[PDB]
Parts: C-alpha cells; sequence; structure tokens
RNA sequence: ACUUGGUUGAUCCUGCCAAGGAAGCACACUUAGGUCAUAGAUUAAGCCAUGCAAGUGUUAGUAACUGCGAAUAGCUCAUUAAUACGCUCAGAAUCUAUUUGGCGGGGAUAGCAGCAGCAACUCUGGUGCUAAUACAUGCUGUUUCUCCAGAUGUGAAUUAUGGAGGAAAAGUUGACCUCGAGGCACGCCAUUCGACUGAGUGACCUAUCAGCUUGUACUUAGGGUCUUUACCUAGGUAGGCUAUCACGGGUAACGGGCGGUUACCGUCGGACUGCCGGAGAAGGCGCCUGAGAGA
RNA sequence: AUACGUUCACUGUGAACAAUCAGGACGCUUAGAGUAUGGCCACAUGAAUGACUCAGCGCAGUAUGAAGUCUUUGUU
RNA sequence: GAAAGUGAUUAAAUCACGUUAUCUAGAGGAAGGAGAAGUCGUAACAAGGUAACGGUAGGUGAACCUGCCGUUGGAUCA
C-alpha cells in the first residue's frame, strides 16, 4: 500500500494492456516464501528491489526496533591483547537494512551482508533471521 | 593527493628484476603496456642485466632505436616497454630469439630456443563477455582482446597464438590432471600437475605436485595453465620449476 | 590472587595499569609538563649577561662562602644565581660579560653544600673556565 | 565552491568534526539546473574526464511515450500539475524527475485513426481525451541528461495522482 | 641473567638517594693517516639582497606557432587523536591523457615589416601580409527514453547482448608529413599507470571531562556528483552514540616501515629515518586551463 | 534414499601479505660493508630461507572451554 | 558576440559580543620551608612527674587543657 506524496512503484515492471519480480540473491540463501505474496515494494531490500548483495557477511545480535525498515546489530569479537596474554570483550554497533519479508523481534541473531550505501549510517542488508525467544546483553561470538 | 608518477627509485622497484642498492637511486620505469608494473620487465633492463651488452644505460637506448629488437613481431622503437611471460623477443643482427620466463625461485631467466617453438605463444583467458552483435571475446594476460574466439573457451584456459595471423589454434583446457606453471605470491615460478580445484564460495584454490612429489596449493589466478598432461607446449629451463629442497 | 587472572580480564589489568603509573613520581615529572615553568626551560644550557657578584654561603657542618654570580639569561629575561668552580675564576669572569651558564649536574635538586643555586657557569666570553684557570687561553 | 562533500558533519555518535584540509575538486557540487518551460535552450558543461553533461535551462517540448500500446511522439509539454517532493516545483512550473505534466497529445490522437478507424483503449483516458491534455510523468533527468521525456499516465496510477490534483 | 657507599654505639630490615653500563643532542681539552655516512628538525611553518633551479627540434607537424610537459621530482611537519596512516576486502555505484590489442569510419591569425606611448615590467596598442597533423567544413554508430525477450557468463543482476519503436545533435566522415616501406590522426571497447567513492579493524594521556546529539538517526521523492550517501532541498516518523568510557579537554602528536635499550616479557623514541602514504607553500578564501590542480 | 547429519575458540597444515633485523654464499688486503665472483680458449654460477604478524581466508583434527536444546507437552 | 546592471551561491576581510585556556600587575591577608647556639614556657620520650593515643565539642599567649565515648601501640596476658 502506498501512503505518501509519490505513488510507490515496483520497478522494472509494466502494467501493460498482480505481477511481482523476485531476485535469487545466492550465496547459499534460501530466498523466502513470504517475499513472494505481501503487498510490500521497498527498492532497498535485496529480493523485491534493486540491491545487489556483495562482499563481507556478519552475523550478531539485534538491539533496536524501532526505525522504519531499520534494524541495529552488535557484532561481538574479543581483541587479543599481547602484554597480558588475554583478550577482552569489545562489540561495534552496525546498522543495517531490513526487508518487510522478514519478522523481527528485539534480541535475536540476525546475519548481514554489505551492499552500496543506503544512507550516512546503513552500508548492511538483511538476508537471513534466526528467530529467539526469550534476550540480548548475553555476550555471543559468531 | 597522488597522480601518475614518473620517478620510480630503487628499493621501491620489484624484487624479480635483481637491482643493485647501490648503483644510484631511480630505477627504470616501466612503460604503460600489455603487463602490470610487478610482474613485467622492461627491455631497457633486458639488455644491461641479464645478457650484458649494453654496460651502461645510454648504450641500451641506442640499440632499441637503431631498431634491432622486435617484441613479439613488431619492431617496438619506445624502449623500457614492459615485457612479461611468454613474449617472443627477436633481435636483429647476431639474431637470436627467446622467450621470457619463470626460475624456480621466481627470477626472471632468459633462454635461447629453437626458431619453429618460437613463432607462437601462449595466452591465458583472464576476462570472457559478450560484446557487439551477440558475439562472444575474450581478454588475455597481455590485453589482447582476442574477438570471433571458439566454443570451449572458458576463463582459466589457455590459447596457442600464432603471431604471423592473429590466430587461436589450440585450446587447453583447465581441468584436473593439467600441468600449470605459477606466476604469483609464494609459489611463483613453479611446476605443478593440478590433483585437486577447490570451489571457493564467493571469491577458489588449487592444489598442485611437482615431479618430485612435493605438493602446494596456490590462489587460481596465478596458475597459467601450460600444456595437457605432463608434457608442456613449451621449452622450460634448467631443472623445470621443481626448486631444491634440503 | 590480589588481581584479576581471568582469560578475557585484559580491561581490567590494562586499565589499573594506566592509574599506578599516576604513582611513579618519574612518570608524573615527565607528563605534567610541569617543567617548562623553569628557568632553565628544560635546557641543559643557556647563557645571558651577567647582573654582578655575590656571595652566598655553605649550611653545616662546613663553613665557606662560595662565590656564585648573578645572572640575566638571553632567552626568558630572567634572573638566577649560579656557582662558579676553581679558586680564582671570580676574578676571571668580569663584570656585565655574556656567560653559558649549564645545570649542577644533578638532574635537577640542589647539590652539596652549597642550597638554592643549580647551576654552574661553563664558558665566559666564548673561552671556557677551565682553558681560563689553566691559562692557556687569554680574555682582553 | 559548492561542496559535495561531508567530512565537517557530525558522526553518527553526535561529535564536533574537524576539517584537515582546504575544499577539494573530486568533490564539487555545482548550482541546479532549475529546469522551467519555455523557450529551449542549453549550457554544456565540462566535468571529470572531459565529457558534457548538457544541462537543460528551459524546455518546451518532450519525446513522451504511450506504454501499453508501443507508441512514442514528441509532444509539447504545457505545465507541471504536480510533483511529489516539492509545492514550488508546481508553482514556476518546474520539469524535474517525476513530475506530473499534462500533454497536449495531438500526436496520439492522430496515431488512432490513422492506424485502426486493437486500440480497444480505456474508460479513464477517453474522459481526459476530449479535453486534450494528457497527464503524464518526466522520466528523464533533465539536468543531467539535457533532454526530458516521460511516459504516459495509466492505469492504477491515473487513479492515484488524480486524486492527488483534486 | 652481576653488584657497592649512605639512617645505628653495633645489628638485621623496609626504603629511596647516589655510584655503575648504553645513545643523542650540546660544551670542553687533545689529535699522524685511510675508507664511508651525515649535517638550520628542537627556537621563528620568522624575514629575505643577488645568481641559478622546467623546459621542449627531429633527414619525418609549419625566431615563433602547434604538440606534450610543468599536478612528478625536491623541501618542510605547522595543522590532524582518526575522516589521516596500516592491514584486509569492494566496485553489481565510478572516471582515466599516454602506451598496448581489438573493432571502426576555403578565411584568419602568430612571428616578420612599420608608426607611436610609461618614472617602470618577461605589459602592449594599431595596421600590412602568409602558415598547418592548430581551427571550421564532410562523400552506420554515440547519448537518452519506452516496450518485448534476458546468455554458452556469475555466489548473485529484467546484467552483457538481441529485437521493435521514437528523438538528438553533444557526431566515427585519414580533405596530413618524409624517401614499395616507416610515421600520424579521428571514434568506441578493453588494457596499463593510477585516481576517486565505501566497509571492517588497530593504536598517546585525561572522570577536578557523565551524559552527548537537531541534518543529529531512519524512511519516501528530488537536485547535485565521476558515481553512492544529509553531500543538499523537500514531505513522513523520532530516532542515533554512551560505564566494553560516549561527549568534552590536553598534547613540548604528522602516521607507517622501523631506530635505541634488553636474558625472556617489555619499555622509550620515531622532524629526518637515504623508503611508503598524507598535508602545506606569509595567513585564509576563490577560480581558469587540463586526463589529472581547489596548482 | 557413496556424499550428507551443529558451528566457532584452540592446535597442525596451506593460501594471502623493499631496505633494516636474523641468516646462507663470496678472502672488498681484513673489518664495517657490497651483491658479487670463480674458471687463460668462450664455461659455471649466486643474488636462498626465516622473521616482520595481530586481524581476515581454506581444508583436516575434537582433549579442553563455550554456544546449540521455546515442553501444564516438543518435532515430521 | 565585451563592458555595465540585477538576483543567487562560496565568501576573504574588518567591527562587536560572549565565553575559554595559557600567561601576568596588586595595597594587604594567611600559610609553608631555610638559616643564624633570641625570647616565653616544657607538651612528648621513664608511672616524663595528671599513662599515652584516636574521634568530636568548647576554651586559652604558646605548646596544650577539660567533657563524653573508644583502643593498648600500657605500667595488668593473673
Amino acid at each position: 500500500v502506498q501512503t505518501e506524496r509519490a505513488f510507490q512503484k515496483q520497478p522494472q515492471l509494466f502494467l501493460a494492456s498482480k505481477q511481482r519480480y523476485v531476485k535469487s540473491i545466492g550465496l547459499k540463501i534460501e530466498t523466502p516464501k513470504t517475499a513472494e505474496e505481501r503487498e510490500y515494494i521497498d527498492a532497498k531490500c535485496p529480493f523485491t528491489g534493486t540491491v545487489s548483495i556483495r562482499g563481507r557477511v556478519l552475523r550478531g545480535v539485534v538491539v533496536s526496533t524501532k526505525m522504519r525498515r531499520t534494524i541495529i546489530i552488535r557484532r561481538d569479537y574479543l581483541q587479543w591483547i599481547r602484554k597480558y596474554k588475554r583478550f577482552e570483550k569489545r562489540h561495534t554497533k552496525i546498522p543495517a537494512h531490513i526487508s518487510p519479508a522478514f519478522l523481527v523481534k528485539e534480541g535475536d541473531l540476525v546475519t548481514v551482508a554489505e551492499c552500496r550505501p543506503l544512507s550516512k549510517t546503513v552500508h548492511f542488508n538483511v538476508i537471513h533471521v534466526k528467530p529467539a525467544a526469550v534476550d540480548k546483553r548475553q555476550f555471543r561470538v559468531f | 593527493p597522488r597522480c601518475q608518477r614518473f620517478h620510480l627509485k630503487r628499493l621501491t622497484a620489484p624484487h624479480h628484476w635483481l637491482l643493485a642498492k647501490s648503483a644510484g637511486k631511480f630505477a627504470s620505469h616501466p612503460s604503460t603496456g600489455p603487463h602490470k608494473l610487478r610482474e613485467c620487465l622492461p627491455i631497457n633492463i633486458f639488455l644491461r642485466d641479464r645478457l650484458k651488452y649494453a654496460l651502461t644505460a645510454k648504450e641500451a637506448v641506442a640499440i632499441v632505436k637503431r631498431r634491432l629488437v622486435k617484441v613479439d613481431g613488431k619492431v617496438r622503437t619506445n624502449y623500457r616497454y614492459p615485457t612479461g611471460l611468454m613474449d617472443v623477443i627477436g633481435l636483429g643482427k647476431s639474431n637470436e630469439l627467446f622467450r621470457i620466463i619463470y626460475d624456480c625461485k621466481g627470477r626472471f631467466c632468459v633462454h635461447h630456443i629453437e626458431a619453429k617453438e618460437a613463432s607462437f605463444k601462449l595466452l591465458r583467458v583472464n576476462q570472457f563477455k559478450i560484446g557487439a552483435k551477440g558475439i562472444p571475446h575474450v581478454v588475455t594476460h597481455d590485453g589482447r582482446t582476442i574477438s570471433y574466439v571458439d566454443p570451449s573457451v572458458r576463463v582459466h584456459d589457455a590459447l596457442k597464438f600464432n603471431i604471423k595471423t592473429g590466430e587461436v589454434e589450440s585450446v587447453i583446457k583447465f581441468k584436473v590432471g593439467d600441468v600449470a606453471m605459477v606466476t604469483a605470491g609464494g609459489n611463483v615460478g613453479r611446476v605443478g600437475t593440478i590433483q585437486k580445484i577447490e570451489k571457493q564460495m564467493a571469491s577458489d584454490i588449487v592444489h598442485l605436485k611437482d615431479t618430485s612429489g612435493a605438493v602446494f596449493a596456490t590462489r587460481i589466478m596465478n596458475v597459467f595453465v601450460i600444456g595437457e598432461n605432463e608434457h608442456p607446449l613449451i621449452s622450460l629451463p634448467a631443472r623445470e620449476g621443481v626448486r631444491p629442497s634440503i | 590472587k590480589s588481581k584479576a587472572c581471568g582469560r578475557l580480564a585484559a580491561r581490567k589489568l590494562r586499565l589499573a595499569h594506566k592509574s599506578n603509573l599516576w604513582a611513579s613520581n618519574a612518570y608524573r615529572r615527565s607528563l605534567g609538563t610541569s617543567i617548562y615553568k623553569t628557568p632553565l626551560e628544560g635546557t641543559s644550557m643557556a647563557s645571558g649577561i651577567v647582573v654582578g657578584k655575590v656571595a652566598v654561603e655553605a649550611k653545616q657542618p662546613n663553613s665557606a662562602i662560595r662565590k656564585a654570580v648573578r645572572v640575566q639569561l638571553k632567552k626568558n629575561s630572567k634572573v638566577v644565581t649560579a656557582f662558579v668552580p676553581r679558586d680564582g675564576s671570580l676574578r676571571l669572569i668580569d663584570d656585565n660579560d655574556r656567560v653559558l651558564i649549564a645545570g649542577m649536574g644533578r638532574s635537577g635538586r640542589s647539590v652539596g653544600d652549597l642550597p638554592g643555586c643549580r647551576f654552574k657557569v661553563i664558558k665566559v666570553a666564548g673561552f671556557s673556565l677551565l682553558a681560563l684557570w689553566l691559562g692557556k687561553k687569554e680574555k682582553p | 565552491g559548492i561542496t559535495r562533500m561531508g567530512d565537517l558533519k557530525h558522526t553518527k555518535s553526535g561529535a564536533r568534526q574537524v576539517a584537515w584540509r582546504k575544499k577539494r575538486n573530486f568533490l564539487a557540487g555545482r548550482p541546479s539546473a532549475q529546469t522551467r518551460i519555455g523557450e529551449k535552450r542549453i549550457h554544456a558543461v565540462r566535468v571529470r574526464g572531459g565529457n558534457l553533461k548538457m544541462r537543460a535551462l528551459r524546455l518546451e517540448t518532450g519525446t513522451f511515450a504511450w506504454a501499453s500500446e508501443n507508441c512514442t511522439r514528441k509532444t509539447r509539454i504545457l505545465n507541471v500539475t504536480y510533483h511529489p517532493a516539492d509545492n514550488d516545483l508546481v508553482r514556476t512550473n518546474t520539469l524535474a524527475r517525476g513530475s506530473v505534466v499534462s500533454i497536449d497529445a495531438a500526436p496520439f490522437k492522430q496515431w488512432y485513426e490513422r492506424q485502426f478507424g486493437g486500440g480497444v483503449v480505456a474508460p479513464e483516458l477517453v474522459a481526459e481525451f476530449d479535453q486534450g491534455r494528457l497527464l503524464a510523468v518526466i522520466t528523464s533527468r533533465p539536468g543531467q541528461c539535457g533532454r526530458a521525456d516521460g511516459y504516459i499516465l495509466e492505469g492504477e496510477e491515473l487513479a492515484f495522482y488524480s486524486d492527488k490534483i483534486a
């Protein structure tokens, strides 16, 4: 459904005299079933829209579900320190765009992979969710 | 901000070339060409510090401009022209034919060869694409755009190339059980028979074998498929990319 | 025991170490800087014009008057007392000359019997006292 | 000049960011074309790597395109009714991309009888065709391209934008 | 892989202070010879007389014009606390003179000739001509939009390419040197030297710096750019960072390869470092020419 | 129904990534250095290797240490 | 197919406010250290001639004194 001033339109498709464009992203991901039976458009989705996925592929637990079609991960990594022969827990808050194909709560691990810049902060896009139930603030390395 | 810069220093010049740390600061910057900066070897350096004909660099720029030298059919009066892997070098006056090709260790060597062999050369497919009227065409490790190339010509295939006419006579297919000289990294300059090809998700690995019976991997882009099953399509050096080991 | 030993505990060890350096007086003196507000200005040798000649005397038990000149410096325009070594030597220095001053050699602090002053006169008029005291160079 | 550079602006964390260098001609913005209607003229612009972005200042006609029938005629643009970004583009009749502008369609009407007398047509469009001013969208980039052209407004789109005007 | 003098009448301790070894600036006294390396960084990125440092002629464009160069090299470390630098990736979001390989298809001025003006300069006015691989002319593609298909190629593109339509000139039209050979254009695709955009991540102190942030954070549409993005302008939400140290302050802070000290672990220094990358030309700021400059 | 049935950390192995430092060869008259130099009949060479090194990448091994495991009833 | 004009934009420069940091003048005030065998006491070390010492309140030239409550590092391991 199309609320705003501009008419929202699925690109690369002509009505002629509904249809939906759907894309296999590859790298071992099953292109999920709810993309193929749902009214949303989004050009910044991997599957429906026009964003090609490429390069580095991350995992981490979700913090925020607050913005429209954007979430925040925290990647969670150990840093070896040479002197003290011992690691320390570090983290990094990585904001990442979501397709409305997915259904994402707070506090569940996802995967992401990078694309072109969609904003200042966003350069990543969600390609697979695992659900989790039920919290965040665990430190979890993968 | 950096631009395209003329003055190559020694030290920063590559470790192929066997340059003195002394004998001045600057080395000869290669001109732009088919081959890259790092892999190549100019013909200013070729006549100074292999065959040892031109003692000074003034004398080296003399003999290229007399037009005795021929890179690969053509004359080339430009000098400092990058020449690297499988290029023929015909030389006028006391004429000798060479092919430029790697040592055991990674260094360049220079090899007197028979004239009937020294017609042709090999050319690996780097990039395959379509363009102009549905026609497939191929770039090489030179940068020879071989258009109207035949089928069974995919990436990492060699092409034997006749030089007098712009032909592609054979095509040595990539496979298991096929000889391949490595041309970059740590295993640069080494012959191997290809036992395994490991596909790599996204951005792949290939495992090799000497006649001695050592074993070593590399990235796929480094291998140059030299000829089909033991016997290659080329005169190889002394030792034959085996490399000593005690 | 008496510290964190665990595998993940390297933030505790690194950050606790930074605190304990501020107890150490050498790290404290270097870092504070803290050295600039000094007549020397952190320079081993300084030069400038003599104001006059002063008698400062030793503490105890050593009864002796030491003879240290007052010297204005070139670069700061401050004034500071400065010892003159070797017997004679106050007579060799002359009034209102340029002199080169250096440190007492104690890396700061006040040295021998002599309190207050932390400075000795190396040269006068571009010559050096040892040469002058020995008399293998001259002054006009 | 006008800069395309973003280093000066604050981080995500909200930190006062500081320059380390001058402005640079990698990241040079230029002024807007502000592409109105009436009298054709163009200003050529040198860019990175030689080349020409032919910037269009004011354009009369545009090469518009009936999509469903496959037919496309050089047609005179009259006015901007609507634009989804700004109402300022409507007031001064600026041609941007996505700009909903009516067209005379004299050529399209001629096309229908010269072909036919197939065709069929829709009941919304015949309510438009009696006036002789079709709604249509500019799809080109007038400023970069220097040429403006767009397809006719039709189908489910033609319901939507007609409510936004009314 | 090292000890010794100093609190006591004497003792054993804790404990520093000195002594002791190295280098790196500076002062000093003294000095047969050889090779080799370095030398106005520390303070004043303060100021400069004079001389010189970027020009360029081939048997083959015609003193000039024309073509290319001058954006490199050289110098310095004042900014900069991570945006720079390093190290991994990435271009399916890009530009690229020159080389190299494919594919292609007549009139008007400069010196020269002449008349003048300034205290002065590597400033010129005005008339009288003539040059071309300079400039303009001229016997299917390029750019963009719409639609139908979407490869033998990729991890993946409704991508590459093909066909059917319209437009536009922003255009490929060897109008060419030297004696059958050498050389020079024009356009498009690649290639080469690179450039430029984005990501992850590493490290100097400070809590007598605990809250910071309004284009600030997302979204939809546009403008602009070589492209992607609050880069900038609109409409709609109210978000982002923070005790795993945000934000603020300090630096006698250019980063790195590395250098000095050492039994190991470390630790101090890094203008230079015989190299790499960045920044700056008295201080800001702006711009033309060009493949490339905020020179 | 002859390959598939958790991933990591950690270990081994493999890829990837100048000078200096360590180290091999060679009597620069020696040394610090340098990349040479040695054979009287046209020949033979050498300019290795390791470290620089944390992160990121692959296959193999599972002892230790993690995560994986929505149950007043879960999975196909 | 130049100059002049008008409106945009990037704006040096100067004028002015406001903080802010580093330096720096000040009659006086109140401390701290150093040095001369000054003056006034003699508080502490012995049951130091009222055992000392901690917290706190008041007082007096100065050390110190006294009140309330602690400790033994007491002069008692009873």
